[PDB]
């Protein structure tokens, strides 16, 4: 629909080359602040804070990584920056108050996306790696500190994205996107893996998902239950799990390469609206009701995000993060919309019912749209 | 140099543009909106309801005698007089005969009945007219004769002139016809007119003239229409060519002027003080050049502002302290009030109700593309209900 | 005392009623009957905004025509000249003036060399004098009692470097008419004064204060400094760009070579990490490893030009 032009934005400079996955914002000093983490091939890993256009600080790994994260793995209750190496390492590092890292052990190689979150429901945060060959791995830490593995699944469609997802009875699922824009739910038993399929065209094509979002105020920890897919060739689906089928909420054909998913509250209500970034850098904003609002940067687009973030006055916003092919990121901090779709003044006024009553007390017909045209100019551009 | 809060202003839709337009590309049509590319291409647009909501509508529209090599240099628009019914349009382009220009202007407007308005009819019945000039800002006036009123099209030349066309009831076509007829006070000129503004005065028979050229001169006249005659005149000649020169009343009567190379001012009391009393709007010259501006009520107070677009793309406003609010050592002057920024340099704008909800919306035309801009319909809407139960409170006490 | 002697070297206070008065009325008196004096050069700007960087010039002038000279700007801020824009339509009166302090000390020992005096000695208090005027836009220059060479050649000068600063200012007035998107309004050669002609330096002009396309370049993209630095910088993001989008198409065509490793830095620079594979040498638990590691490097290149593959010839720096 309506389409629209962000302005105020900040440029980070950036020299390296990453993955889509190597990218994230979130708490790395425990400062109730969001910060940006990039992680490099070559080796060392950027931390962006408020808006200057270096690095904020840089911690250096050993190999080149490809996936980065910010979480409570050790359950001690503080957030913790972790890196995962293609080759098979796993560092830790704290920044709360160079940067060597303060743990290593080594894992199965090959990794490729990654989570942190309690999947059992035992009230302790477990780690899900997904690998390059169809193999995904659950580990969870345990004080002597150590990682230990648990239930490790195999599928034969390539895994993109990982997600968890309140299912139909209070109980958090693993959900896994499978090719074809079809997806796989993991069973954490201590059949395994539950294919599910969703019409189609290709049976190869690339799906991203992303679950769990937000559905009001106040909600967040207190349920789920909607979860998106995005497939290459322009098609994004909306859907809610509950228990006997998933009902499908909307569908959506573009005609661009969707390659990344992201969930931003923009208008401020409490829901949470699914985000899309297409390779040329189309950018699509869906709300539940299938209203959709464009925004084009005329570049191209290595990765994307979005969240909050604190670039002016310590204040966490909704922000947009592109990376750009010229060695700069850029961070819109200004998408916040009054609303998502167009009306004008009348149809606005004609909610309210005060506005109802109080004009049959002037005595004028609300009925005669020239009559009320007339009085709304009076009122509002000749007040005496 | 510090705004004084934040802009109300929300923006609704963002069209793109395939090629930039330049400072005469806008103009109004109808509530229609009617904006020209370089490059030939047109475009018209408008809101569409539907049920509970609206929806914009940016279409394309096709003129007869353009050929595809032409490249379009201005574009005005007007309606008729009230004896009469339709809707006029004029193009000047600019043909390139191999090396050379080859200006040419064409008057679109439709005489068969019942179709005197749709766009698209009126689309193909230009007329055709060679130049002789390069021409610079097509504008229109309304000029009283005998009983009645006409409106002309005026034109600016390479040659330091102005030229009329008038249509002509006999044959219905337009003709050119010397300015200095109806219009002394445009006559004598020594620099190519970039912008020129005629305001008429409402109930009466007088009118004030303003014009700015490149070379900086500026000229004032108070006009009479019934004598043809010149009551007065005045001139100034400031730096820089003049962007934008408009009339208007603060509460008397004041001349706003705009140029590149210095902040924009406002003479004020003209018929009165004439050209002395000179207030300059703070700190906007910070923003590289100023190409447009606007004078109307963005604040729904009832009394206007001043509206600066510039090319370092940013929309000052300004905001006229009243003596009656009484603080003589910040004097009656100008404030910045607030102060938005864009992407792209910023070309032209208008102040015109397009949704249709009798608020009106800011459509400004930049490099990249048309931007509409609303105002804030929670602030909005707030301040229509205090207003109406003020009102009806007031009609309880005073009626009993 | 202290002051007493910052008082005559205007550097605070007033002007005399002498130089604001009488001794510009008689300078330009004596070359109404002739003399071996005053020289009565003149000139004309264009545009208002040229001035400061114009008296800047003449400044460095003057101390390199004569160092003995002292240049002190008088500006009447209002009939009275205090020592050193502000409106519109204000039109400015300022008035330069230039003295050798220590003659006016001695003025019997020794102008110079006969270099800078054209009638010096005597006692006698031959001295000299430059008193240039300004009215709003019209400098009138009047020397006295200089070497005839030397005030020609300074009224040459100055004639010359206004014409400069007149073309800056026409190049300046082009680009302003380009940016409101009148390209073929103004145009650069349609009003062009010896800077004039039709083989315009315009980078030259732009970039230097002092004498020694274009017609749509801000198509679908001081006041002289403001924009011919932005008009230098938009300018040279092109020729530093096409380089760049002109050698990738040289590659793609050609390989559809040794190439150093700056064109392989900026190919991966400019192409996307799209996928990865990585496997364990279990030999290693090394000269002899790294033997065996290179033949399983060599093995796995063999099969993959099987594929299609061609290797690229790493270039000698």
């Amino acid at each position: 629909m309506r389409s629209v032009s962000y302005v105020q934005r900040v440029a980070l400079e950036f020299s390296g080359s990453l993955f889509p996955h190597a990218i994230c914002l979130g708490d790395v000093d425990n400062d109730t602040l969001n910060e940006l983490v990039v992680g490099d091939t070559s080796g060392k890993v950027s931390v962006y804070k408020n808006d200057d256009s270096r690095p904020w600080l840089t911690c250096s790994c050993q190999g080149m990584l490809t996936c980065v994260g910010v979480g409570d793995v050790c359950n001690k209750g503080k957030n913790l920056l972790v890196a995962v190496s293609a080759e098979g390492w796993f560092h830790l590092f704290d920044l709360t108050p160079e940067q060597r890292p303060v743990f290593k052990q080594h894992i199965p190689a090959n990794t490729k996306v990654m989570l942190i979150s309690d999947i059992d429901g035992d009230g302790c945060r477990e780690l899900v790696v997904g690998y390059t060959d169809r193999v995904v791995r659950a580990f969870r830490w345990e004080e002597l500190g150590q990682l230990v593995s648990l239930k490790k699944w195999m599928l034969e469609g390539q895994v993109d994205s990982l997600s968890v997802t309140l299912g139909p009875l209070g109980l958090p699922e693993l959900m896994v996107s499978q090719p074809g824009c079809a997806y796989a739910i993991l069973l954490c038993t201590w059949r395994d893996v539950v294919l599910h399929q969703t019409r189609i065209h290709n049976k190869n094509v690339s799906t991203h998902l992303i679950g769990n979002i937000k559905q009001g105020h106040g909600t967040e920890s207190s349920g789920s239950g909607l979860f998106a897919l995005c497939t290459l060739d322009g098609t994004l689906k909306l859907m809610e799990e509950m228990e006997e089928a998933d009902k499908l909420l909307w569908s959506v054909q573009v005609d661009h390469q969707l390659f990344a998913l992201e969930k931003l509250d923009v208008t401020g209500n409490g829901h949470e609206e699914v985000v899309a970034c297409a390779w040329d850098g189309q950018t699509y904003i869906i709300d539940h009701n299938r209203t959709v609002v464009r925004f084009q940067v005329d570049e191209n687009i290595r990765a994307f995000c979005a969240g909050l973030y604190a670039c002016k006055e310590g204040r966490n916003s909704p922000c947009l993060v592109y990376v750009t092919f010229n060695q700069k990121i850029y961070v819109y901090w200004e998408v916040q919309l009054e609303r998502m779709e167009s009306t004008n003044l009348v149809k606005l006024l004609e909610t309210k019912p005060e506005y109802h009553s109080l004009l049959q007390e002037l005595g004028v017909d609300p009925d005669d749209l020239p009559v009320t045209r007339a009085l709304l100019h009076q009122t509002l551009y000749h007040p005496d | 140099a510090v705004a004084a809060g934040p802009c109300p202003l929300r923006e609704d839709s963002f069209t793109r543009f395939s090629s930039q337009s330049n400072v005469y590309g806008l103009a109004g049509g109808a509530g229609e909106l009617l904006a020209a590319t370089l490059k030939g291409k047109v475009l018209g647009f408008r809101y569409q309801d539907l049920r509970q909501k609206i929806r914009p509508v940016a279409k394309e529209l096709q003129f007869n005698y353009i050929p595809v090599d032409a490249e379009i240099v201005s574009i005005d628009t007007f309606n008729k007089s009230p004896p009469k019914r339709g809707l006029v349009v004029g193009i000047t382009f600019i043909k390139d005969s191999g090396d050379k220009g080859s200006p040419f202007l064409n008057i679109y407007c439709d005489y068969e009945p019942g179709s005197e308005y749709n766009l698209d009819s009126i689309a193909q019945s230009c007329l055709n007219l060679e130049l002789q000039f390069t021409p610079f800002q097509l504008c229109h006036a309304e000029v009283q004769v005998g009983d009645q009123l006409e409106t002309v099209f005026l034109l600016s030349g390479n040659d330091p002139a102005i030229h009329l066309y008038k249509e002509n009831e006999g044959l219905h076509q337009f003709e050119e016809q010397p300015v200095e007829n109806l219009f002394p006070e445009l006559t004598n000129l020594t620099s190519s007119v970039l912008w020129l503004d005629v305001h008429n005065f409402p109930g009466t028979s007088r009118r004030l003239s303003a014009l700015g050229c490149q070379s900086g001169y500026v000229r004032v006249a108070h006009v009479d229409q019934r004598s043809r005659e010149v009551l007065q005149m005045w001139s100034v000649l400031q730096d820089g060519p003049i962007s934008r020169v408009i009339v208007f009343s603060l509460s008397e009567y004041s001349v706003l002027v705009a140029s590149m190379l210095e902040p924009a001012v406002v003479y004020r009391d003209l018929l009165n003080r004439g050209l002395e009393d000179q207030l300059l709007l703070p700190g906007s010259d910070q923003f590289d050049s100023v190409l447009c501006s606007l004078v109307t009520d963005v604040d729904l107070d009832g009394r206007p502002e001043v509206l600066v677009a510039t090319y370092g793309q940013e929309l000052l406003c300004y905001k006229y302290r009243g003596p009656e609010s009484g603080l003589p050592e910040a004097q009656h002057g100008f404030h910045l009030l607030w102060q938005r920024s864009f992407s792209s340099p910023l070309l032209a704008m208008a102040h015109v109700d397009l949704t249709g909800d009798g608020l009106q919306e800011l459509a400004v035309v930049s490099l990249k593309g048309v931007h509409i801009l609303q105002h804030s319909l929670i602030q909005a809407s707030e301040l229509v209900l205090t207003r109406l139960r003020h009102q009806v409170e007031q009609r309880r006490r005073r009626l009993q | 005392k202290r002051r007493t002697t910052q008082l005559e070297e205007g550097e605070v206070g007033t002007l005399h009623p002498v130089f604001a008065r009488v001794a510009q009325r008689w300078m330009e008196f004596m070359v109404q009957i002739g003399c071996a004096s005053v020289s009565r050069s003149s000139a004309h700007m264009v545009s208002r905004f040229l001035l400061p960087s114009i008296l800047s010039e003449f400044t460095a002038l003057v101390t390199s025509m004569a160092g003995d000279t002292s240049v002190r700007i008088f500006e009447q801020h209002l009939e009275i000249f205090g020592p050193c824009s502000p409106r519109p339509a204000a039109e400015r009166h300022l008035l330069l003036l230039g003295r050798n302090f220590l003659q006016w000390r001695r003025p019997t020992q020794q102008a110079a060399k006969a270099m800078q005096r054209f009638e010096p000695g005597g006692n006698a208090p031959r001295q000299r004098l430059l008193l240039l005027e300004v009215v709003d836009k019209k400098l009138q220059l009047l020397t006295y009692n200089w070497a005839p060479d030397l005030g020609a050649a300074l009224g040459r000068a100055l004639v010359r470097l206004v014409q400069w600063q007149n073309a800056r200012a026409h190049l300046i007035f082009c680009l302003l008419s380009q940016k409101l998107g009148l390209f073929h309004h103004y145009g650069q050669l349609d009003f062009p004064n010896p800077f004039l002609l039709p083989t315009m330096e315009v980078e030259t002009l732009i970039r230097s204060a002092s004498p020694p396309p274009f017609d749509e370049a801000l198509r679908d993209i001081d006041p002289v400094t403001y924009h011919g630095q932005q008009f230098l910088e938009i300018k040279m993001a092109e020729r530093r760009e096409l380089e760049r989008q002109m050698k990738m198409e040289n590659l793609f065509v050609t390989w559809q070579m040794p190439i150093s490793a700056g064109e392989l830095e900026t190919l991966k620079q400019s192409s996307r990490l799209v996928h990865y594979c990585a496997t364990a040498m279990l030999f290693d638990p090394e000269p002899w490893l790294k033997e065996l590691s290179l033949a399983f490097l060599q093995q796995y290149v063999q099969y993959l030009q099987s594929i299609g593959f061609v290797l690229v010839p790493l270039r000698p720096p």
